[PDB]
């Protein structure tokens, strides 16, 4: 309790540079467990078509994959253009 | 003919050594304390190119500034012997001039032109800052009265 | 014209060089209540050329304690590199649109050792012989820091590109991201061209020089075109690096003029600290980088990689 | 390996770059991603003092796409000969190796 | 002509291994390492490898410049050695200009050198690959695999480095 | 202020790329038909130049799978200008 | 096998020649070894580059870290021997002879 | 009198200022009045190959529309 | 055995050989004997490990003249500059003792007025000799524009010292029985202007040495000097003050 | 070519500098010239001694970093991939490591430059 603070206040005082390292460090390993916005990097990052979309031999009962590029249905990413 | 395109060459060596000499300092006694005056604001030796701190390495000009004794003549000797050429050399003070107030010591040179060669004999106890700094421009002067290649032109 | 705009890059940097050393010798006068240089020529605007014609036609000693063949090598890298490390730099238009230019360019700037070593060791003093290791020692041991600093910066541009880092901050001010590592990165710079506040090679009580000592005339006044060609350099990379301009690619003058203030504004910023500043000692030198700077520049470091991860804003890569 | 921990206790430790078939980055093909698949899937579960037999022009026509050893090799002999003829002079190269 | 570049590269890097182990004065050898990394940096270089032959540029113009900080400390004497002190030293670097010369000399009359292995003389421009990249370099990205694919090998190399800066301690510790 | 413009970033790098995927088919089409015509054209040559020779078997392919492989770059630009050979290996790394 | 691969292995040769056969210094011959380890750099990274490899592309720099750690520790080393003998000279490195 | 100063550094700018424009100006001399198209990755190379050639005269810049097609 | 294992000396059996030639060395410095930044003159032989110094040598006789020896050939009238030349920093200072110690041999006192003047003019003493101190100190550590900013002051001082004996450095002046002559009409009002001035430079120099980090760290707690053996060293004046020890001349 | 070009440039300029430089200044060669120097004297009978130092340790664990920093590298690629979380905890594996190592070297005297 009181031990504890009084040694963060040293330490903020002592060597303030390594409570900020230390501080700002522990903040960049916890936070991108905890922010809500890694799963839109990682959607991002698969968005990103850097290799062509090879087209797969139609034969029916594939009504997911649409028939042309300008189909309604298909993936669509308007997250992103939101975002 | 060659003495036209000889001397304005050589004359535009001899300005560039003349604007851009670099001291040694080497103060030995309150003379340095006179130049570093010199050096100080209000007269301000670092506008006319002399820069003032300078290695012996990489430097045109010392200043014998101060009693040169006799323990200190061989470090003198090494140093001057060690500068490269051109090498003019400056005694300011009655004491680096010859003598001074001690002249009549055991362990003082009688004048720093019995260790080195003297380019330019300033006087004064000390020589007051403008007083060196005038010392300075006659040495410029004798810099622009420089006929090297002249010379070697009409050897 | 290749070759011609080559050229048109050297000399240029040259003239930048000779006349910062009128400059250096008028803004710390003008710092310290002195006129500075303003008799050759007006406004002493003559004064470089005259002390490069003394340095041109001064004797150049040789060492005699010495093997030439590094006393000639040393200037030659250490003028030649400092000269192509300027190659890979965004003007509106990069001279040479290299893909890796920013760690091309830090890469090349770790090769200042390679000169420093061959000056304080070849020259064969003790002066020499001290500083060299001292200065190698300051300088790789900054390289570090600079290296973790442009990677954290880096982070967020997207890739090695470094024409691409005017897109990076079109809108604002990188320093607005990174001003704590900026801070860092601009005092390690000055740590790494031997400044007066950092510089502790020449230390004229003790190490004088450190390693211009027994260079002399042109060999020695390379050295100083090397020192006084980073200091422009490393001020103009930080400029671009935290300091952004705008850049419409129908008018790249503007571009180029505001790039150039900035580079003058820094330049201006290292004069100031060094006309200000007592000197670093070794002991608290490699102090401030090894107990200080670099757990700082780790901590950023893993600030500034984890951020676009958690913000989904992580830059392009192409 | 002497202790394969990897396929006991179910995990890729080091199996991922062994071979260039593998799922590269990006979908990035190797060079010779037909023959080393055509040469991995034919030694399967087969032995390797057996398989080295039955598998080897497969293994062949991968180290030849690896090295390229017959193929340079050939191209070196078509400039030797066309190159002696050249200096003793009977044809000339058609414009489409010229411009 | 600027054709045979790409070998010419491999070339000048022979010559200045062959001096850099030719047993000279230790900064020699370092010089001959120096040319021979630089020369080889372009090796890398023009066969598309920029990331990896700048990364060894730096590396390495590092880890010499460190090997050098005990030349002039733990390794200097009051004679430093010099590239013509010994004798043997030239018999030595000449050795090494003739074998390669001799071998390059007959891979450029019979392409069919026999040392060791099966070699063409046939420069090296054809080993090159047509194709194409897209939008993304394949050394860059190859090499930023480490972080999604390297599991073992990150982990496996911190570990060693830490055991690395550790053992440096304790053997340079001096009781 | 770089959140969002990192995003628009992403985003002119997405359209850039759909271009890129727009236009592949066609640079694809283009290129087949471009290294078949180095490839037939150096084959019709090199038939001339092998007639003298007692023994070489013209077209011949040193591979014993009947699959069609990637041309190797050196007998596309083989008997071509030193200019075309030299562009086509070093071109991308000596272009700045 | 072109002439490259001729070079860099040639290469890797006179430095196994050099580093082994030793003259008479120990860091010289370190750094003829370190300079062994460059040439297999050099050459691994071709064949790599080549054949489109693009996983072994990390293969360099993983074989370059541990390399260096070797040096690290070998220079490591050249200064222990060093304040007690005097010099890196390998001639009398002779204490432990039974 | 800060402004003496301001000679010094002024030619020390034109010095900078220099190198801007003519890398600038010299691109867009040699490109047609474009700018040098950057070739950062291997589809940029494949279409500045294909410009050239489509151009005829050797000349990537040298650009032709619809105009040179049916 | 052979042969040559004669010549196979056993190990011991610590296994640890007998520890060979001392290599044990400071590395001598001699550390000048130009070397500028002594203010010219000094020679400091230096034995170090390297960084920490052990045990060091300074070597004056640099700057030797024969003033003790030659003040016993002129006249105390003739002495007198000796002292002007003796510590030049403090030139009034060196008067004022010399001065002081002439006419308590001759049981003379001076007039009120020349014990106003000198006191007066060895403070002004004491001013330039602090200015020098700590801004070629500041020099030495690396600092510039102090040496410069107080520089001009000094100056100021120097004008003072012409406009009073003749000289600006070596004034003659504060000779046995009082000073030479009096000083020139208006001087009074001239050393006014300069001391209300001088202290928002006084404190400019602070500001930009006192809590500077760098001046500090380089400065603070770095040899330190014990009070109790500050004195049997013979250690005076600030050197006394800075340990501790309440003492100065000017009260006791 | 144009990259070459470039350094072939820089090069053959810097050295046409160091031959103006060494070749057109007349000396009188005199041979008291070549004694050294040292801020007055010369150097004794020292300046190739072997240097009886203590920053070694600092000099070594520079490389030891710089293996990690070249390890740490490629990060600007590595951030675009498909699974950035195994991406994110392994870099920080990295840099954990790198702050593990410059504590061990800490508290252990170590980066402390010897005395
Ligand atoms: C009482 O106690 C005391 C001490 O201690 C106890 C002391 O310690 C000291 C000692 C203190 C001092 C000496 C104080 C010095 C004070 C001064 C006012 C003098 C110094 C003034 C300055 C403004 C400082 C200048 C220093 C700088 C900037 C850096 C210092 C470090 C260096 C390495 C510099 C050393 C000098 C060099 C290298 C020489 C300079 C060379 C050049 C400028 C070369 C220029 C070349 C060119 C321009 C080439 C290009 C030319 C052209 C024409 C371009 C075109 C050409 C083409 C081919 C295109 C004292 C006095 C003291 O009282
Ligand atoms: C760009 C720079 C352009 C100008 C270059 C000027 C070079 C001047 C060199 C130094 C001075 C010597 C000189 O001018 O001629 C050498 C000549 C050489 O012949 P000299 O006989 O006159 O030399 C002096 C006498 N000895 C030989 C004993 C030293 O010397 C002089 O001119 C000095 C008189
Ligand atoms: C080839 C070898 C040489 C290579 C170097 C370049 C060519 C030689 C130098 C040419 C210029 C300097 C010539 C000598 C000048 C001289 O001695 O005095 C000059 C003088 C300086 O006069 P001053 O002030 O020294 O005069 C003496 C003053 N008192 C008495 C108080 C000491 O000025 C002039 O002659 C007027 C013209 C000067 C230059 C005009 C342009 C200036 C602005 C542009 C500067 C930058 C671009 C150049
Ligand atoms: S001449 Fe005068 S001021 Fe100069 S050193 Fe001698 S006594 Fe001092």
């Amino acid at each position: 309790a009181g031990r504890i603070a009084s040694f963060l206040k040293n330490a903020w005082a002592k060597e303030p540079v390594l409570v900020a390292s230390f501080a700002i460090g522990g903040l960049a390993i916890i936070l991108p467990s905890l922010s809500p916005y890694t799963n839109y990097a990682i959607r991002i990052n698969r968005a990103t078509p850097y290799n062509y979309p090879v087209p797969l031999r139609d034969d029916g009962n594939m009504p997911d994959v649409p028939s042309h590029p300008q189909d309604p249905q298909g993936p669509s990413l308007e997250w992103l253009k939101n975002l | 003919r060659g003495e036209y395109v000889v001397a304005k060459l050589d004359d535009l060596v001899n300005w560039a050594r003349r604007s851009s000499l670099w001291p040694m300092t080497f103060g030995l006694a309150c003379c340095a304390v006179e130049m570093m005056h010199m050096a100080a604001p209000r007269y301000d030796m670092d506008r006319f190119g002399v820069v003032f701190r300078a290695s012996p390495r990489q430097s045109d000009v010392m200043i014998v500034a101060g009693t040169l004794t006799n323990k200190m003549a061989p470090a003198l000797r090494k140093v001057y012997d060690q500068m490269p050429e051109p090498r003019y050399v400056v005694s300011m003070g009655s004491c680096a001039n010859g003598g001074g107030y001690y002249h009549y010591s055991y362990s003082v040179v009688r004048g720093c032109d019995r260790i080195v060669p003297v380019d330019i004999y300033v006087p004064g106890c000390p020589p007051t800052a403008e007083a060196l700094l005038y010392g300075i421009l006659q040495l410029q002067r004798k810099i622009k009265r420089e006929k090297r290649l002249r010379i070697w032109y009409r050897r | 014209m290749f070759m011609i705009n080559i050229l048109s890059l050297i000399i240029p940097i040259l003239l930048a060089v000779a006349f910062l050393t009128l400059v250096e010798r008028k803004v710390l006068g003008y710092m310290q209540l002195r006129k500075g240089p303003n008799v050759v020529g007006p406004y002493g605007l003559l004064q470089p050329i005259a002390d490069a014609l003394k340095l041109v036609t001064k004797e150049p000693l040789r060492p005699g304690t010495s093997s030439i063949s590094m006393f000639i090598i040393a200037p030659i890298l250490g003028l030649s590199l400092a000269l192509t490390m300027w190659v890979p730099l965004p003007m509106p238009y990069p001279l040479i649109n290299m893909n890796l230019g920013v760690l091309f360019m830090l890469a090349m700037s770790s090769l200042a050792v390679y000169s420093i070593l061959w000056s304080g060791w070849a020259s064969n003093s003790k002066y020499a012989l001290i500083g060299a290791l001292r200065a190698v020692a300051q300088t790789i041991s900054y390289e570090v820091t600079l290296a973790i600093i442009l990677l954290s910066v880096l982070l967020m541009n997207g890739s090695y590109t470094l024409s691409t880092l005017i897109t990076t901050q079109e809108h604002i001010w990188m320093i607005f991201t990174s001003w704590p590592l900026a801070m860092m990165w601009f005092i390690s710079t000055l740590a790494e061209t031997n400044r007066a506040p950092f510089d502790l090679t020449e230390g004229e009580s003790e190490l004088v020089s450190g390693f211009n000592v027994e260079y002399a005339a042109g060999p020695f006044a390379m050295f100083f075109m090397a020192e006084y060609a980073n200091i422009i350099m490393m001020n103009a990379f930080t400029a671009i690096l935290f300091l952004g301009a705008s850049h419409d690619p129908h008018t790249p003058e503007l571009y180029t003029i505001n790039f150039v203030l900035k580079t003058l504004a820094l330049t201006i910023t290292f004069l100031w600290i060094r006309a200000s500043y007592p000197r670093f000692r070794y002991d608290q030198l490699m102090h401030l980088l090894w107990k200080s700077f670099l757990p700082l520049t780790l901590a950023l470091c893993m600030w500034h990689i984890s951020l676009p991860i958690m913000t989904a804003s992580i830059p392009p890569q192409s | 390996p002497f202790f394969d921990v990897q396929k006991r206790l179910g995990l890729d430790l080091d199996r991922w770059m062994t071979i260039q078939s593998a799922e590269q980055p990006h979908k990035i093909p190797g060079r010779c991603h037909a023959f080393e698949k055509e040469w991995i899937e034919c030694a399967h579960g087969i032995g390797g003092i057996r398989a080295e037999k039955e598998c080897k022009i497969e293994f062949d026509d991968f180290v030849e796409c690896l090295l390229r050893q017959k193929t340079m090799k050939r191209l070196s002999a078509i400039k030797r000969q066309r190159d002696k003829l050249i200096k003793e002079g009977k044809y000339t190269p058609p414009p489409h190796h010229l411009g | 002509m600027t054709m045979y570049i790409a070998f010419i590269l491999s070339t000048i890097f022979v010559i200045g291994f062959v001096g850099f182990s030719s047993k000279p004065s230790p900064i020699y050898g370092g010089l001959g390492l120096i040319v021979s990394g630089g020369v080889g940096c372009g090796i890398v270089l023009n066969f598309g490898g920029s990331f990896l032959g700048l990364m060894v540029f730096l590396i390495y113009l590092g880890g010499m410049l460190v090997v050098f900080g005990y030349t002039t400390a733990m390794a200097t004497e009051m004679y430093p050695e010099v590239w013509v002190s010994n004798k043997t030293v030239f018999g030595a670097f000449v050795s090494g200009l003739m074998m390669e010369f001799c071998m390059v000399y007959y891979a450029l009359k019979e392409e069919e050198v026999e040392i060791i292995f099966k070699f063409n003389g046939l420069g090296d421009w054809v080993i090159y690959d047509t194709g194409d990249s897209g939008f993304f370099s394949e050394e860059a990205m190859g090499i930023a695999a480490l972080y999604s694919y390297g599991t073992w090998l990150v982990i496996v190399t911190g570990w060693s480095l830490l055991i690395g800066v550790v053992v440096i301690m304790e053997i340079t510790r001096g009781n | 202020s770089m959140m969002k413009w990192n995003r628009e970033r992403r985003r002119l790098q997405i359209e850039d790329f759909e271009a890129r995927i727009a236009l592949m088919p066609l640079f694809q089409a283009e290129k087949d038909r471009r290294v078949l015509q180095m490839l037939r054209e150096n084959l019709e040559e090199e038939a001339i130049i092998m007639k003298d020779v007692p023994d070489w078997k013209v077209g011949e392919s040193v591979f014993h799978t009947t699959r069609w492989v990637t041309p190797m770059m050196g007998e596309l630009y083989g008997l071509r200008t030193n200019e075309e050979i030299l562009s086509a290996t070093y071109g991308f790394i000596w272009y700045t | 096998m072109p002439l490259v691969y001729m070079n860099i292995i040639m290469a890797f040769a006179i430095a196994l020649a050099g580093l082994l056969m030793y003259r008479s210094h120990l860091m010289s011959s370190l750094l003829c070894l370190e300079g062994m380890m460059l040439s297999l750099f050099i050459m691994s990274t071709l064949i790599i580059l080549n054949t489109h490899f693009t996983l072994a592309n990390m293969m360099p720099i993983i074989l370059l870290v541990f390399a260096a750690c070797e040096a690290a520790l070998g220079l490591s080393l050249l200064v222990m021997v060093s304040n007690t003998y005097g010099t890196d000279y390998v001639q009398n490195l002779n204490l432990l002879q039974c | 009198m800060w402004f003496e100063i301001l000679p010094g550094i002024a030619v020390m700018a034109a010095c900078l200022f220099i190198p801007g424009m003519a890398t600038a100006h010299i691109h867009k001399f040699t490109n047609g009045g474009k700018e040098k198209r950057v070739a950062h990755f291997s589809y940029q190379w494949n279409l500045m190959e294909r410009d050239r050639c489509i151009s005829g005269v050797n000349r990537y810049h040298v650009t032709k529309g619809l105009e040179n097609i049916d | 055995p052979t042969k040559e294992t004669a010549h196979w000396k056993p190990p011991p059996w610590n296994d640890v050989d007998p520890p060979k030639d001392t290599l044990v060395s400071n590395l001598t410095l001699n550390f000048g004997p130009q070397h500028p930044a002594a203010h010219g003159v000094l020679r400091l032989v230096m034995e170090l490990s390297g960084e920490m110094v052990r045990k060091c040598d300074p070597h004056i006789g640099l700057l030797h003249r024969g003033t003790e020896k030659l003040i016993e050939y002129k006249t105390y009238l003739q002495a007198l500059p000796y002292f002007d030349r003796l510590d030049y920093v403090s030139m009034m200072c060196n008067e004022q003792a010399y001065s002081l110690a002439v006419e308590k041999l001759l049981n003379i006192q001076p007039p009120p007025r020349a014990q106003w003047i000198r006191v007066l003019f060895g403070e002004i003493t004491r001013l330039l000799n602090h200015i020098m101190a700590v801004t070629t100190h500041a020099l030495d550590i690396g600092a510039m524009t102090p040496f410069f900013w107080m520089f001009e002051e000094r100056e100021k001082m120097f004008e003072f010292y012409e406009r009073v004996s003749g000289a600006r450095m070596h004034a003659a002046y504060i000779r046995p029985g009082g000073v030479h002559q009096d000083l020139p009409l208006g001087l009074l009002d001239d050393i006014y202007e300069f001391s209300k001035n001088f202290s928002f430079r006084i404190d400019e120099l602070e500001e930009m040495l006192t809590n500077n980090r760098i001046w500090r760290n380089r400065t603070v707690d770095i040899g330190v000097v014990t009070a109790e053996d500050a004195l049997n060293y013979g250690f005076s004046g600030v050197m006394l003050r800075g340990s501790g020890i309440q003492w100065d001349l000017r009260k006791t | 070519m144009n990259i070459m070009l470039t350094l072939l440039t820089n090069v053959t300029l810097a050295s046409l500098l160091v031959l103006i430089a060494f070749w057109l200044p007349q000396l009188n060669a005199y041979s008291e010239k070549t004694s050294p120097y040292e801020c007055g004297f010369d150097p004794m009978g020292s300046a190739r001694l072997p240097f009886s130092m203590k920053f070694f340790l600092v000099a070594i664990t520079f490389l030891l970093f710089d293996l990690e920093i070249a390890l740490l590298l490629p990060l600007p690629w590595a951030s675009q991939t498909n699974n950035l979380k195994t991406m994110l905890t392994m870099a920080l594996f990295l840099l954990i490591l790198l702050a593990a190592s410059l504590a061990y070297e800490w508290t252990q005297k170590g980066l402390e430059w010897a005395e």
